[PDB]
DNA sequence: CCCTGTCTGGCGTCCTCTCACCCCATG
DNA sequence: CATGGGTGCGCCAGACAGGG
């Protein structure tokens, strides 16, 4: 809902589905392009911690 | 012989990461300590010593190496990381040129009021570079030329 | 330029079926080349009546199958936006001939 | 007519879709300009060695709803006594009466 | 293995009434 | 325009080492 102004007032959940969506998303483009291991180590590692 | 190294940087500020990296190399004149800086990661041709671990640690903007452990970091881990780097630059290089269509032959529509839908080339004119095919657009086939680009095929 | 030819039984319904894409394309493109005549097909027929003999005893069948063109002239990009998937009269068969 | 004569047209459907119009290169190239020894001897008789039912010349022409052989029509694809009690009926989209 | 020290977690009163202020930043 | 990353609380208690 937004406030009086009217920019929305965002609440905290949708902050940490829009990251763990916004990782998920880098994680399947890295394994279509076949990155290196340390890369898919640290983008599933963000992803674990998201 | 200098090999690869994975850094980490602000994603967003990375171009800036790459200058002031150059520079501080640059700077602390450990030039051959140094081959090249590729662009959130930055890849750098490298050696390992802890002097230049700390150089590009010290460069503002940037978290940390990304290997195994932090005392000696990772070069690289790929069975085919120039194919993977040539895949990288392929997605912005697209072509996506398919639109040779026969009789028959179903093709893609994605250009005008018929993007997005799908139908089959009754005709084809090589000559006249235009490809007769119809969509199935409320039921009735809607039979209309559109180019080889304009259309893909299916 | 673009071409739009219509296929139709019902001659009662098919003017005021072209008259239904007529007001989509007229408020779109404001220039439409007619809806032209384009003759008919009159399919003659002939059938035996009988089940058996007597080869004199015939009815004759025909199918009147009428045909229009629009023509839009422009391909404005809002034109044929207006066209596609948001046209109407079930049974009378269209087709884009550009 | 039969319902023996029914099942054998769909049989020979089957003989005209499975062998012939895919396996009618045996005649289409093979039996022409090319290579007139008896190499196109091989062309004829091999055309033999596929079923003789299986021709679209051996299909004759039959009716959909009752299967009559005589009176047909190619266009409603059906028998001459079908078509006029589905034109009365109002089935066939737009025959009337043809009085001109 | 039997006791001893450390390291992290879990928790701490209820109703109300105003106020003020909620992500830069920028090529 | 849209995304991207302090240093003043105190007791209980049980799990994890750490001797013992």
């Amino acid at each position: 809902v937004p406030l009086d102004g009217g920019r929305f007032a965002t609440s905290d959940l949708n902050d940490l589905y829009r990251r763990v969506i916004n990782r998920n998303n880098r994680l399947k483009r890295l394994l279509d392009l076949a990155a290196p291991d340390i890369i898919v180590r640290n983008e599933k590692r963000m992803l674990q911690e998201a | 012989k200098k090999r690869w190294y994975v850094v980490q940087a602000f994603s967003g500020f990375e171009g800036r990461v790459a200058t002031s990296l150059r520079e501080h190399i640059k700077l602390h004149n450990m030039e051959d300590l140094f081959g090249e800086v590729m662009v959130g990661y930055v890849l750098v041709q490298m050696v390992m010593n802890d002097a230049s671990w700390h150089l590009v640690r010290s460069v503002p903007r940037v978290m940390g190496f990304i290997g195994g452990t932090s005392d000696r970091p990772a070069p690289i881990s790929d069975k085919e990381v120039d194919a993977i780097m040539n895949r990288l630059q392929q997605v912005g290089d697209k072509p996506r040129p398919k639109t040779l269509f026969e009789p028959g032959e179903m093709v893609r529509v994605n250009d005008g009021p018929f993007a997005d839908f799908n139908g089959v080339v009754e005709e084809v004119d090589y000559e006249k570079s235009r490809l007769k095919v119809s969509v199935s657009i409320f039921g009735r086939a809607t039979p209309v030329e559109l180019d080889f680009s304009q259309v893909e095929k299916a | 330029r673009i071409r739009i030819r219509l296929k139709a039984f019902d001659h009662r319904l098919i003017d005021q079926a072209t008259a239904e894409i007529v007001e989509t394309a007229k408020r779109t493109g404001a220039q439409v080349r007619g809806p032209i005549p384009l003759p008919t097909r009159k399919e003659r027929f002939t059938v035996l009546i009988s089940p058996h003999v007597n080869k004199d005893a015939r009815d004759q069948y025909e199918i009147r199958t009428h045909l229009r063109l629009v023509d839009i002239v422009e391909p404005t990009e809002k034109t044929v936006d207006a066209l596609m998937r948001l046209d109407l009269a079930a049974g009378v068969d269209v087709q884009i001939s550009l | 007519a039969k319902q023996s004569m029914k099942a054998r047209e769909v049989k020979r459907v089957a003989l005209a879709d499975k062998y012939f119009a895919k396996r009618a290169e045996l005649k289409a190239i093979i039996s022409d300009v090319n290579a007139s020894d008896e190499d196109r001897w091989n062309a004829v008789l091999k055309l033999q060695t596929l079923p003789r039912d299986s021709s679209p010349s051996r299909q004759r022409n039959r009716c959909r709803q009752t299967g009559r052989p005589h009176g047909f029509l190619r266009k409603f694809g059906l028998s001459r006594i079908k078509v006029r009690e589905a034109a009365m009926r109002g089935e066939i989209p737009g025959l009337k009466k043809a009085s001109w």
